[PDB]
């Protein structure tokens, strides 16, 4: 589930800071590009950003 | 999986989650830890459990235990109004025996609770895993011992009852003093820490992991520290978590442990205490190369959440905030091991009289020695309980003053003695003359005068 | 609490609102956020959640003094708290208070969640000891479950076979909480005070060394290698066991 | 290095200072 | 901000009817850092001018007037 | 409140000490103080020590020792006769001095030959005949707050401590209830206040309604014994100007309400000294704290899990633990050398909420609810223009608005407030003129408040039994009684721990006797002259007996003293072990939860340093100290750190632009240097400095400096 | 089975309508659930009239006082909130209130419309005094149980148009438990004996009869509804 | 209103009946101990049929074993009283179970009726081996509480007619709870969340339902009866 695969993704891959930076202009990316797509109002880009980093990336 | 029948309640769960941890995620835990919260209240509430002055047992010889410490005074002060035995001498015992019976008590009833409560508060809660303590579970039965002025003079008649009986008044007062002294301090060393602190951090402030590569071979020992034959840490723990500086060696009773550079997680350790090693050897950023930071490989576990740091952290001011903290909380037996009687060896131990002088009497210095540890109270030559031959000082809470009655004072076991002044005041309204000794005098041993 | 919850995230939501299109300008919001439209207590806690929050106990040198939290609403004015938390902060409930701020940039959220998200820290960087850990009360819950109350005789010496059976039976009270009992599971125990080491092994035919334990009761030889395996444990510390299990893994 | 960045706003030797770095 | 959206907010609604006038209307007005630029000046500075400037002046706002157009800034009218 | 505030006493001051310039051991309870200076008694913060109170029975002689009541007592025995003894100014009468708490035989004798004294700043085992000096009582050197504790005798001293000041700030009720089990010594702590109505002389009540009881200039008996005997210059006799007012709400140095309802009847027979309507919160005539509800121990889930306290919901439903609050809430108009700037009732922009509950000046009427946004009174400026952006002309000109020119500050309630609006008070030329040098009105405006008691506040005994409010539970929830009376508190039980208040559940207990017996009982502290604990045996004794004037039964358990069964109203069942119950006192504080809670989300920036304004009336923000930058650094990624410290704090530009940015709909931009600093340089540079803060860029490598 | 009986109903005197009222067998745990859940409901949610608004005109607002009364209004109102009053057309009938001279004033004073009715004069109300004038009009309501100002006239009407909140309460306590019928042999079995005090304003037994109903009402729909 | 509705009904698979059951409202006084109240009566007093009494024939008593199966007998009564088995007569509806051979053993082999029909077969029963030979038949009753034979019966049975206690249960386990649901404009609401989980033998809503009647049941005799 996304907490395991939070979890997961920070169990198994660089720094803890390393990786977060590179969720996080994804995310970034994540919210500029698909600028408002779906709503998103719930699956935060950074969420998304996260499952797909998590899991789809994992 | 593994079932596990035990009264679980503090350091159960807290052992525990641990496990829980490294054998899974966190998240997991922590969901963990939260269902059972959960348990945690609601069955507390279904038992129901409620506390009260009647709650508050008293442990029954309470009275003799005591009063005997009574008559104790009374042979004191015999001699001492009779001038065998005097002033500094028998009060500096007047006053041990309380805090031997405060012992004496301190046992009576916790060895009591221990033998009673079929899951009774002071054993569902206090005993087992509660804000109750002890210390002041005695004294919300026993019966507080001597305690002081508002400095540091223990002043003489204890603190005779508990918080059921209720002081009276005198104490009241006493009690007073040192909460008060308690306070103001507070007040103060508050500040101190958050002083510190802000020291280290500053001296201690960027040792930022920079770097794996760092190299050397170097570290440093460790061992049990082992004050005493007790040891205060298994060695265990005290290895948790660092890096191999060489290959821990068992006695090659059996091969090779843990060459190297190895980030020794605990398992291994509780393990290789139990190979029976002795020291070894742990790349110490004390030592290991890394810039103006310890090397990443020669730093180790982050207790953090026990496993190595990650990277470009300050775990200088790190350092710092653990340090500092705790600080705060600096104050400045149970399970009735025994009873009120602590370590004692095989038979003896050895003080000072003559501030004391009632006859058979003492405050007190130091201890020797022959530890066999066991019931008998200071010796070797084997008591009943647990045979082995050791040797050394033994913290033994009934301490000394011979029981003239229940105990000369204790609660201040120890395994810088500067003079004072025997007031000989006038004990009447008479022709005082002296004799039979007549001052040698001097200006060598006194002084001038 | 909302009252605060709102201003903290002002803006977030009116941006909100403008999306939705409910409000075209901004004084548009502004003034419909002060009228507390629907939107204002339906929109926002769209907004909100996944969106951590950092709560602090007065000035903190511990950096786990602070961490990211849900700001989940709530009525009064306080701030809901959890107890497991609390020796962490260090505090009361007498009155502390505590502090809260909010973090923007998007990449600041990620890293609350990413590293301060209370949930992930156990355990004392200071040292390696767990710091969750329940506490009190809760700890005499379990304790008080788990205990070993004498004389236990309702359900006391009685059988059951995994299922969750004996909880039924607690139920129904075909035992009592505080009451010993054989219970089929083969897994492991852990009982303290070890017993490993027979006791009255009972030496009659097939696999029937079957033998007894200050706990166990097992069935090897013949009938196999642990056929047999009820504990001796109260129907509580069975009811533990489970409740971690099942949280544990599954 | 750090205590300054803070003083002074920009970020720390870390961060994406150790990133792309 | 709210301002700062002033400026947008306008700028795309009226910069959605006759992009050249729209030059005079920041020209002969603000929009930029001219209140003003005295039509006389304008009239020539865009294109040298003398009957065709209050009227598209006049038409510009009237345009941008009337609901749908001034019903923009009507919530807005910072 | 007051007492201890009048008979407080204090070290610093002029003339004194500093705090820093003094440090600890004269903070301490030299024994002297002993009778004199109520050692439980003190704040702290640094004060401790430096702020003490009276004793309660000490006075100071015309020096300024304070001469210390006590007893001659001859042959080591008082002859009681003895109107006690003030003298003892100082602690070194010398002598044998007799701790006021002695079993002492009846008629005099002491009993114990082991009686202590204190003496030459000891105390001594001494017997009863070679001693002097009796206290008058076991409960003089302690004070208000500390003296009263129900069953002080049994508790820690600190706690005590807390214990009374938590008294001491209990905000006052409707009709605050005397308590059940109180010491004994409060008549007169009321009496004293001057916060009641008091027999000025003497008189037979006539005339009382609710706002004065013409028993006074009415001219009958009362009045009339207030003409029995007829001052020196006062009305002697008629109806007397012992027409007694008594007022109603009027606010207090916490926006407290008082008020004194007549409370005696009419037609009878009061002499002087007597007591006549009540203050705020006191009620026999007697002091009257906080109230009494009936409490259980128990480990509630959760809620009360900790330092938390539940309630019922009858609690407040009863009105109980409500209190009043109004408020103070001036305006003033003011000559701007732009003008006045005014009161209208007319302001730009309005419709409800404005220039509808609002006088013809904009004022309110009295009685009047508000809100939180509504108008107090309104009021403009001469804002003119002289200063505007040309796409503010432009969208004129679109509406071609020819737009007004006044700023209007009106004055708006805040939020989070309600309450009718009792008063006004308006103040100009006219209106007394009291303002400022130029002000022309000013008003006040008077606003009040009922408050129903909800989770969020400090609530305590008379034990530092500091507590929050947690859940409230609808009163078909708790876990009631046998009798199914509902009980409602539930406290968590495991007691008398640091606290060391045992104390407390001595009295719940009792309470719960009389509370069962349903009659009050005073008590003291120190219950000696007598081997065993006399309160155990007591409280006992009490409830044994309380059975059975009711036969109740479960009123009283010897087995499992007082516990009783209780069911749980959830579902209906009690558990294995039996839950103490009792009434007791509690109190509720004055810090109430809107008394503290803030928020940001942005505002009012500093002056010089820009950075917002936060004190904590106005919008304030939390300050991050280095410590707590401590709690930052020390985590993993920290930019938030970073941008903590500016765009929420400083780079001017940085703080708008983000704002907006998220307005927009996406990230924010890169920050830029915060203030504080440039400043800095600032200073330095104005000190004989010459920074050159500055980049070294090109293949060349570049030198520059900056702004 | 569920048989029942009361073995004693004061319910004429009012205030505590004291009725005991035993069962005959149950089920095993059933009296004390069964007990119970009347008791949640019963006390929970049942109905009941009461003041809700007020209309001194003497006055602003409550912390008026007002001439020649002993008691300062709030109060009064505090006295309101319990006077005892049943309805029937569960709307505001309003009642006046207009006294004098020197006294006393008793529930009854209030003059509703009836169909509604004082339940039990003499409940003491206020004191007034001289030249006085205890204008008083009020309203009442049928609201469900114990409304605080919520559902009530609140931001509205204020002109004298004061309310205050109120309960509703139709029944002061009740209690139950549980005993053996000493049926154990067969099956143990189980008396309920429930009590119950109400305000007066209404026996029980049709409290009863009414809570039944509730519930009866709650499960009903229940069978399989989805 | 106040209608239950079934969300997450799992009946398919053998147990987990499970079946999440949401309510459009419950107004106060619901769930809290309405939904309670049900629990308690779900658990504990339904109907359901198992086996009480068995037949081994092999064997005097408990503490046979038997040849050539696995287990001892114990277990494997211990067997017996999870299996799991519906009936509709509830009358000694006796089923055999005779095997040989070298195998496992499941209740699908016990000769049982067409009555106390399996539901699930595959429960593993038992394993025996070179050809040994069984002898069962045992019982079957419907019965409400779980009950021991100390209460069920001691007797008659004095022939291979060793007997069991057992359970009777329908249902395994229960929660619910409650939230807040807004709509408070008008008074704060109520859903319950209930969910079940029967052993199998009946899906949940019948569950219910019975339940319900059973409640309803008492409660019809609870307005004004006295």
């Amino acid at each position: 589930q996304i907490m395991h695969r939070a979890e997961d993704l920070i169990s198994a891959a660089s720094n803890r800071y390393r990786i977060t930076v590179q969720v996080a202009n994804r995310a970034k990316r994540r919210r500029y590009e698909e600028f408002e797509s779906a709503e998103d109002a719930m699956m935060k880009p950074v969420l998304r950003a996260i499952i797909e980093m998590s899991d789809e990336l994992t | 999986m593994i079932f596990r029948n035990r009264v679980v309640d503090k350091g159960q769960l807290r052992n525990l989650i641990s496990w829980a941890f490294t054998h899974y995620g966190t998240a997991r835990t922590a969901v963990m830890a939260d269902k059972l919260k959960d348990l945690g209240f609601r069955y507390a509430t279904r038992a129901g459990v409620s506390i009260s002055v009647d709650d508050l047992m008293v442990p029954p010889s309470k009275r003799s235990l005591l009063e005997a410490a009574e008559e104790e005074i009374r042979a004191t002060e015999v001699r001492y109004q009779r001038g065998e035995i005097t002033e500094v001498e028998r009060f500096q015992k007047v006053i041990d025996t309380w805090n031997g019976t405060s012992e004496a008590l301190k046992d009576e009833v916790v060895t009591h609770f221990k033998q009673t409560n079929p899951l009774n508060s002071v054993y569902m809660m206090a005993f087992s895993g509660a804000r109750g303590n002890i210390s002041q579970v005695r004294q919300l039965v026993g019966m507080r011992g001597l305690m002081a002025d508002p400095q540091g003079e223990i002043i003489d008649l204890p603190i005779k009852t508990n918080f059921r009986e209720g002081l009276t008044v005198t104490e009241y007062i006493i009690s007073s003093y040192g909460a008060r002294k308690g306070l103001v301090d507070t007040a103060l060393r508050t500040a101190d820490s958050g002083y510190l602190t802000r020291r280290l951090v500053d001296v201690s402030q960027d040792v930022i992991i920079r770097e794996i590569d760092c190299g050397t071979t170097r570290g440093i020992p460790v061992r049990p520290m082992t004050e005493g034959s007790k040891t205060l840490i298994k060695l265990s723990t005290r290895l948790l978590g660092r890096v191999v500086g060489e290959d821990v060696i068992h006695p090659k009773t059996k091969e090779v442990i843990a060459p190297r550079n190895t980030p020794i997680s605990d398992d291994l350790a509780k393990e290789i205490e139990k190979a029976g090693v002795a020291e070894v050897v742990v790349r110490s950023p004390l030592t290991c190369e890394a810039a103006r930071s310890v090397c990443q490989h020669c730093y180790g576990w982050s207790l953090a959440h026990a496993k190595m740091v990650d990277l470009g952290e300050a775990v200088g001011i790190i350092a710092a905030q653990s340090i500092g903290e705790p600080g705060t909380q600096l104050t400045m037996q149970q399970v009735r091991s025994k009873m009120d009687g602590t370590i004692k060896l095989p038979r003896k131990l050895r003080t000072r009289t003559h501030r004391t002088r009632h006859g058979e009497d003492a405050l007190f210095v130091e201890s020797n020695g022959i530890m066999i540890l066991e019931p008998r109270k200071e010796g070797s030559e084997t008591p009943a309980p647990q045979e082995i031959h050791v040797t050394q000082g033994s913290t033994i809470y009934i301490v000394d003053g011979q029981q003239v009655k229940k105990g000369q004072l204790l609660a201040e076991v120890a395994l810088n003695t500067e003079k004072a002044v025997k007031d000989v005041a006038s004990d009447l309204a008479g022709e005082v003359k002296f004799a039979e000794v007549v001052p040698e005098q001097k200006t060598d041993r006194q002084g001038n005068t | 609490p909302r009252e605060m919850a709102i201003e903290l995230f002002q803006p977030f939501v009116i941006n909100r609102l403008i999306r939705s299109g409910m409000v075209n300008n901004i004084k548009a919001a502004k003034k419909l956020i002060s009228r507390n439209d629907p939107s204002v207590w339906d929109v926002l806690e769209e907004v909100i959640e996944g969106h951590p929050v950092m709560l602090n106990r007065a000035p903190t040198l511990h950096r786990l003094g602070i961490q990211a939290f849900e700001p989940i609403l709530v009525e009064g004015r306080a701030i809901q708290l959890h107890p497991l938390v609390c020796p962490a902060f260090n505090a009361d409930f007498d009155g502390d208070q505590m502090a809260v701020h909010v973090p923007l940039s998007l990449e600041s959220q990620a890293e609350a969640r990413l590293l301060m998200l209370a949930s992930n820290n156990i355990l004392s960087p200071a040292t390696g000891r767990p710091i969750i850990t329940p506490s009190q009360d809760m700890v005499l819950g379990a304790y008080y479950l788990t205990a070993e109350n004498p004389g236990a005789t309702k359900g006391a010496g009685k059988y059951f076979a995994s299922l969750d059976d004996v909880i039924m039976a607690f139920q129904q009270e075909q035992i009592d909480l505080h009451a010993y009992v054989y219970v089929r599971f083969d897994g492991d125990v852990e009982s303290d005070q070890p017993d490993t080491e027979p006791v009255k092994v009972t030496t009659n035919e097939d696999g029937s060394r079957t033998v007894l334990y200050k706990y166990r009761r097992v069935r090897e030889d013949a009938q196999g290698n642990v056929i047999s395996q009820y504990i001796y444990t109260t129907p509580g510390r069975v009811i533990y066991n489970k409740a971690i299990q099942e949280a544990l893994a599954s | 290095g750090l205590k300054e960045n803070v003083i002074i706003g920009r970020l720390i030797p870390a961060g994406t200072g150790y990133n792309t770095y | 901000v709210s301002k700062n959206l002033l400026r947008e907010d306008l700028e795309k609604v009226l910069d959605s009817l006759s992009p050249r006038e729209r030059d005079v209307l920041r020209l002969r007005y603000g929009l930029d850092d001219g209140r003003m630029k005295t039509l006389e000046e304008i009239g020539q500075i865009f294109n040298v001018t003398r009957e065709r400037i209050r009227q598209i002046e006049a038409k510009a706002l009237r345009k941008l007037r009337h609901p749908n157009r001034n019903s923009v800034l009507k919530e807005y009218i910072r | 409140a007051e007492l201890t505030h009048k008979r407080r006493l204090s070290a610093l001051g002029p003339g004194g000490l500093t705090r820093e310039r003094a440090g600890f051991a004269v903070r301490d309870i030299h024994p002297s103080h002993y009778g004199r200076i109520c050692p439980i008694e003190t704040p702290e913060g640094p004060n401790a020590g430096l702020i003490g109170s009276l004793a309660t029975h000490a006075r100071v002689n015309q020096y300024g020792f304070l001469e210390t009541p006590f007893r001659p007592v001859e042959n080591g025995r008082v002859r009681f006769d003895q109107p006690a003894a003030y003298m003892t100014a100082d602690e070194e009468d010398d002598l044998r001095v007799a701790p006021g708490d002695i079993p002492v035989d009846e008629n005099g004798y002491i009993i114990g030959p082991q009686v202590p004294v204190r003496y030459r700043q000891e105390f001594s085992t001494t017997t009863p005949e070679q001693v002097d000096y009796v206290a008058v009582s076991p409960v003089q050197i302690v004070s208000v707050a500390t003296s009263m504790i129900p069953f002080l005798e049994h508790d820690d001293a600190n706690r005590a401590l807390m214990g009374s000041n938590m008294q001491r700030q209990a905000v006052p009720l409707l009709k605050p209830e005397r308590p059940l089990v109180g010491t004994g010594l409060e008549a007169q702590g009321a009496r004293d206040s001057g916060m009641v109505i008091v027999s000025r002389t003497d008189g037979d009540v006539v005339y009382v309604d609710a706002t004065e009881i013409r028993v006074r200039v009415s001219g009958q008996l009362p009045t009339a014994s207030g003409k029995s005997t007829d001052n020196g210059q006062l009305t002697s006799q008629k109806g007397q100007e012992i027409r007694y007012t008594v007022s109603k709400y009027q606010r207090s140095n916490q926006d407290t309400c008082l008020n004194q309802k007549p409370l005696v009847r009419i037609g009878e027979r009061v002499v002087a000294g007597q007591v006549l309507a009540d203050g705020s919160s006191t009620e026999g005539g007697e002091l009257a704290l906080g109230q009494n509800i009936v409490v259980a121990y128990m480990p509630w889930e959760g809620y009360n899990y900790e330092d938390a306290i539940l309630i019922s919901e009858r609690l407040v439903q009863d009105d109980i633990y409500t209190s009043i609050h109004i408020e103070k809430y001036e305006i003033e108009a003011r000559q701007t050398k732009l003008g006045p700037e005014e009161i209208t009732r007319e302001i730009p922009n309005v419709g409800e909420d404005a220039l509808r509950q609002l006088d013809e000046q904009g004022i309110i009427r009295i009685g009047a609810w508000v809100e939180a946004g509504d108008i107090l009174v309104g009021k403009v400026t001469p804002k003119g223009e002289s200063d505007q952006p040309p796409e503010e002309k432009l969208l004129r000109a679109i509406f071609g608005e020819k737009a007004r020119d006044v700023r209007d500050n009106s004055l708006r309630v805040p939020n989070g407030e309600k309450g009718r609006v009792v008063d006004v008070r308006l103040f100009t030329r006219e209106q007394g003129d009291e303002l400022p040098p130029g002000a022309n009105m000013v008003v006040r405006v008077y606003v009040a408040q009922k408050r129903k008691i909800q989770v969020g506040d400090k609530m305590a005994g008379r034990h530092g039994n500091k507590g929050i409010i947690s859940r409230i539970l609808p009163i078909e929830d708790m876990p009631y009684l046998p009798d199914g009376s509902p009980v409602d508190i539930v406290l968590n039980p495991l007691g008398v721990p640091s606290r060391m208040n045992v104390g407390q559940v001595f009295e719940c207990l009792l309470g719960w006797a009389g509370h069962t017996l349903g009659v009050r009982f005073k008590i003291t502290p120190f219950d000696e002259m007598y081997g065993e604990e006399s309160s155990r045996r007591i409280v006992h004794g009490k409830l044994q007996e309380a059975r059975d004037e009711t036969g109740k039964d479960w009123v009283y358990n010897p087995d499992d003293p007082g516990k009783i069964m209780v069911y749980d109203g959830r579902t209906g069942e009690a558990f294995d072990r039996p839950v103490t119950i009792g009434v007791a006192y509690m109190l509720k504080l004055v810090h109430l939860v809107d008394d503290k809670i803030h928020a940001r989300s942005t505002g009012p920036y500093s002056l010089v340093t820009q950075q917002p304004l936060g004190g904590k009336a106005q919008q304030g923000g939390q300050r991050f100290g280095e410590m707590e930058v401590w709690a930052l650094e020390a985590f993993g990624a920290a930019y938030t750190l970073q941008e903590l410290l500016t765009v929420k704090s400083d780079d001017m530009q940085g703080r708008n632009e983000a704002l907006n940015a998220i307005v927009k709909g996406k990230a924010i931009p890169r920050p830029g240097t915060p203030e504080s600093f440039k400043v800095l340089m600032r200073e330095l540079q104005s000190l004989g400095l010459d920074i050159a803060v500055h980049k070294v860029e090109t293949q060349a490598d570049g030198s520059s400096l900056d702004v | 089975q569920f048989q029942i009986e009361c073995v004693e109903s004061n319910t004429e005197e009012s205030r505590n309508h004291y009725s005991k009222f035993i069962l005959e067998p149950l089920e095993r745990g059933q009296g004390t659930t069964v007990g119970n859940a009347l008791r949640r409901v019963l006390l929970s949610n049942l109905e009941g009239t009461a003041v809700t608004a007020v209309r001194i005109a003497g006055v602003s607002h409550e912390f008026a006082t007002v001439p020649g009364v002993r008691e300062d209004v709030l109060e009064i109102i505090m006295r309101m909130k319990e006077v005892i009053l049943k309805s029937y057309s569960s709307q505001a009938q309003i009642g006046r209130l207009l006294v004098n001279g020197p006294t006393t004033i008793t529930a009854s004073h209030f003059d509703l419309p009836s169909e509604v009715e004082v339940i039990d004069p003499t409940q003491y109300v206020a004191t007034i005094a001289e030249g006085g004038k205890l204008e008083m009009e009020f309203r009442i309501e049928r609201g469900k149980g114990y409304r605080t100002v919520e559902r009530g006239r609140e931001e509205a009407t204020s002109l004298d148009f004061l309310q205050i909140d109120s309960i509703f309460m139709p029944v002061r306590k009740v209690n139950y438990s549980v005993e053996e019928v000493r049926a154990d042999g067969s099956i143990p079995k189980d008396r309920l004996l429930l009590e119950v005090w109400t305000n007066g304003s209404i026996s029980p037994q049709e409290a009863l009869s009414s809570a039944a109903g509730i519930l009866v009402d709650l499960f009903n729909p229940l069978k399989d509804i989805s």
